[PDB]
């Protein structure tokens, strides 16, 4: 379908969400005050993908921002980007989650769960074109991993046939913001794969590299990192937002990008990376994008895929791009680098030409695939999950809520099984 | 016989159909709005044909008897916002809503069945308007399941509905070396069963082969589906040519059943087409039908990724358009037989259906293929064909062995036994198809 709800949760969800709508509104042109600026058919016949034609032609997106920290929304509705969101969608309350996966929903967070379902239910009725639910949060974040994970299960009961897209941000196994980041991530996957259908891997540490290597940025910031993720979220939708020679869809992804059920983790990869200053000495062409998409340095997951093995890649070129420009370049990668692609697929390529182009560039393309090296990202969380809590440290905070030690052990056994799924299915 | 109804299913099918209708209106002097313009001669719009493709209007706004079927609104919207908006009755543009994705379990069933009631009644009303109704002409893809699976159901329904009209089916196949969809072997193989048992004559087109021709014969640096489809449209228009225009040797649509189909099965002719000349060359070029005829056997003009030289000759058809002498094409054929390529099997012993249509070829402004005063369309049941089946069957095998993607079909109305049976029928065809050539 076309009408899709973009749910937001967690301290990072609203941040990435603010930059998300900032880019979506720039494509078809839409002022933050809700004024129409499309030119014209392509920027008018596909405006209901996220907005609604309210009174006086005032367009407002469909997003339910939820968080237990009222101090976060204050820095959005007050400053720029605020008139778009409707005040009735704001659902916030005191105090907070406490940077823990238990209290985030198992106790305190269970109070607002009844209010979030009420707003999402009413919007679902009026929207005669529901398809899925786009969620953006952190895998180890407090309100993101706790209240965000439980929300996926509630929506799964009332919307089983509907899809469920998530943009979780994996932790950094080197520069962690909080010591209780890996622990909260072990419990989020316990219910994520048991409800959601597709989840993208994002790592902030992997962004600082491309920001200083390609973009040539010395001091990145959260305001800039969200732009990179916004380009990915806005890329897997152009087919549904604008016509093209081969319009893909979120459903077509799982039918191809997901071989077997127990495998929802993807590896994003936007391209080309516009280098500040060094963008004029380049030639935007398809052969140049293929060399950057498959580059292990541009991964945002970002385990080295060369060490592992690809499964089903996918590209979404934009702008002035033909059909053979991709089928040829993408096919050459299947020969010289055949050792990295498995044979039982067998075709390891998937295209989806669009029509329009992103603002500021003449052509763009993303990269999404399932590499066998994703298991490495889970081993880092599994080792820290057990090596740190081997002596029962920082565990009384979670057991005091009500969860028993048995509940935390089952979460580790599931992750250990996922690592084996990538060997059956030999690497 | 007289009438023919066109059916487009899925995006690729619709895109190709667009090209065909553009082309047909060009040939008959019909403007983008219909009406008329003028419509005209002998037999431009008509005199008969039309009506053959276009429905007569008491105003002159002629209406293409075409039905567009899709599950994705976007494709049809393109059509509805295109320059040919006025060539279609709006109620012939059967827009869907929720896609079947990719797809067959939904396409031939859980989603597709929800619009067929409308589709079939559309057809029935149209068919009642028609006289004779010699056949239906399907245009679709065997890649995505809407074109494959939905198209399949619709085909079946018309064989049940009538079962006596000619069922043509122009099907686009996956290139053996490259494709845009991972589960395509399932979406293709799962329908070989039904096209086998419900189409009377299928055509197999490979995009890759055509792209080769575009890059090489037409000198195209950057091919496009628009160009590719224009080529296909021209091929389709010739099938067909003598059902609209005057010809020395007129070919009935049923003619192909009589000439190309020796057994109930085997109905999968290859197409080839020439002259394919870029505008830059059509000055140096100037030739006889004997040379054009040679080009038709040349692998470079096959529009299908297989080796006709490997295969043996079963019945074939050479349709000619424009300024063509019947003696000369007989001479040309004789010379071709003497090449001893596509060894003529004893079973024919020769079987060259010659069709001679007086109407010169034409190209729309969207094609850079030069217009010519004569052209040739070739059809053939040459035994090279089973290799295409083998290719896709190996892809099917690897996947199915691990199952993997089977999940997406079984989980929504299917059974693994169905996948097994589809494979078995395909395998059976490879065998039978080989045996009738293998014997001599
Ligand atoms: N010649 C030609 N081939 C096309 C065209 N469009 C698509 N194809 C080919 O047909 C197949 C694509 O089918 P899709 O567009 O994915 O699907 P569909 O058959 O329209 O139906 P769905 O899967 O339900 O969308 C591929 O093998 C393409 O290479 C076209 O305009 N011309
Ligand atoms: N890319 C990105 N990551 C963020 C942003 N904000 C927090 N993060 C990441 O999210 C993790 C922290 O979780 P947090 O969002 O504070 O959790 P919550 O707010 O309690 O749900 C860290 O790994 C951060 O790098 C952001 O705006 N962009
Ligand atoms: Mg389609």
């Amino acid at each position: 379908m076309r009408e899709i709800i973009h749910i937001s949760t967690g301290q990072c969800g609203n941040q990435i969400g603010a930059a998300f709508w900032e880019t979506i509104c720039g494509e078809h042109g839409l002022d933050f005050n809700g004024t129409y600026h499309g030119h014209d058919d392509i920027q008018k016949e596909r405006l209901n993908v996220y907005f609604n034609e309210a009174s006086s032609g005032k367009w407002v997106p469909r997003s339910i921002n939820v968080d237990l920290e009222p101090g976060t929304i204050d820095a959005v509705r007050n400053s720029a980007i605020g008139n778009l969101f409707r005040p009735d969608n704001y659902i916030f309350g005191q105090s907070s989650a406490g940077n823990v996966w238990a209290k985030g929903h198992y106790t305190e967070g269970a109070e607002l769960v009844d209010s979030v379902m009420d707003v999402i239910r009413r919007e679902a009725e009026g929207c005669d074109s529901l398809q899925g639910f786009q969620i953006t949060h952190s895998l180890g974040g407090g309100t993101g991993s706790g209240m965000g994970t439980l929300l996926i299960s509630k929506i799964r009961e009332e919307f089983p046939d509907r899809m469920m897209a998530t943009f979780s941000v994996l932790p950094s196994p080197k520069t962690s913001d909080t010591v209780v980041e890996p622990y909260n991530a072990t419990l989020s996957v316990h219910q994520l794969v048991e409800h959601s259908d597709e989840t993208f891997c994002i790592d902030n540490e992997a962004l600082y590299d491309i920001c200083q290597r390609t973009l040539k940025l010395n001091q990145p910031s959260y305001g800039d990192l969200n732009n990179l993720v916004s380009s990915v979220m806005s890329g897997v939708t152009t087919s549904l937002r604008y016509p093209g020679q081969l319009n893909s869809d979120l459903r077509k992804l799982a039918v191809n990008l997901v071989p077997f059920p127990r495998l929802h983790f993807f590896m994003v990869g936007y391209a080309p990376l516009t280098a500040i200053g060094s963008q004029s000495f380049r030639s935007l062409t398809v052969p140049e994008l293929t060399q950057q998409m498959f580059d292990a340095k541009n991964m945002m997951a970002a385990a080295d895929p060369r060490n592992g093995r690809y499964l089903t890649v996918a590209a979404f070129f934009r702008g002035k791009v033909s059909v053979k420009e991709v089928e040829d370049e993408m096919h050459k990668v299947q020969s010289k680098n055949s050792d990295y692609f498995v044979e039982w697929i067998p075709n390891n390529v998937q295209t989806a030409v669009c029509s329009v182009a992103p603002q500021g560039l003449d052509m763009a393309a993303t990269f999404i695939a399932n590499s066998t090296s994703i298991q490495e990202l889970f081993k880092r969380v599994g080792d820290q999950f057990s090596a740190m809590f081997k002596r029962k440290a920082f565990l009384h905070w979670y057991t005091s809520e009500g969860m028993d030690e048995l509940e935390f052990s089952e979460a580790e056994s599931n992750m250990n099984d996922l690592v084996s799924e990538y060997q059956q299915y030999q690497e | 016989m007289r009438e023919v109804i066109s059916i487009n299913v899925g995006q690729a099918g619709c895109q190709i159909g667009n090209a065909c209708w553009e082309l047909y209106s060009l040939e008959h002097g019909i403007k983008p709005d219909g009406h008329l313009e003028d419509g005209l001669s002998k037999p431009k719009g008509g005199e008969e044909g039309f009506s053959t493709f276009f429905h007569e209007t008491g105003y002159g706004k002629f209406v293409p008897r075409a039905i567009y079927v899709d599950l994705e609104p976007n494709v049809i919207d393109e059509v509805r916002n295109g320059p040919y908006k006025d060539l279609f009755h709006p109620e012939q543009l059967i827009s869907g809503k929720e896609d079947a994705a990719n797809n067959y379990a939904r396409g031939h069933y859980t989603v597709g069945r929800e619009i067929l009631g409308d589709v079939l009644d559309r057809i029935r009303k149209l068919a009642d308007q028609c006289d004779g109704l010699q056949g239906f002409l399907f245009t679709h893809s065997l890649g995505g399941g809407t074109g494959s699976g939905l198209g399949s159901l619709l085909l079946e329904e018309l064989s049940a509905e009538y079962g006596k009209k000619s069922k043509l089916e122009f099907a686009v196949y996956p290139a053996p070396q490259v494709s845009t969809s991972v589960v395509e072997p399932y979406n293709t193989v799962l329908t070989t069963h039904t096209t086998l048992e419900h189409a009377d004559c299928t055509f197999m087109v490979d995009n890759e082969a055509i792209y080769d021709m575009c890059k090489r014969n037409l000198d195209i640096p950057r091919p496009s589906f628009a160009n590719l489809n224009n080529l296909i449209a021209q091929v389709v228009s010739s099938v067909t040519a003598s059902l609209r225009f005057d010809g020395s040797l007129n070919v009935d649509l049923n003619e192909f059943q009589t000439n190309l189909v020796p057994y109930p099965r085997i109905h999968f002719p290859l197409v080839s087409y020439s002259p394919v000349l870029s505008k830059s060359k059509a000055f140096h070029e100037s030739n006889s039908v004997s040379e054009i005829t040679n080009a038709c056997f040349e692998p470079g003009n096959q529009m299908v990724k297989c080796d006709p030289r490997d295969g043996k000759y079963m019945a074939t058809c050479l349709l000619y358009r424009g300024d063509v002498v019947t003696r000369d094409v007989q001479r040309a054929v004789e010379q071709v037989k003497n090449k001893k390529t596509v060894q003529l099997v004893d079973w024919c012993p020769t079987g060259f259906k010659i069709g001679i249509c007086y109407e010169p070829p034409t190209a729309t402004p969207n094609s850079q293929l030069a217009t010519v005063d004569r052209a040739v369309c070739m059809l053939s049941n040459t035994t090279s064909i089973a290799e295409a089946w083998k290719r896709i069957d190996r892809k099917f095998d690897l996947m199915y062995a691990k199952r993997a993607f089977v999940h997406w079909y079984v989980g929504e109305g299917m059974e693994e036994g169905e996948f097994t049976e589809a494979r078995e029928d395909l395998a059976a065809l490879e065998r039978d198809y080989i045996e009738v050539g293998a014997d001599s």
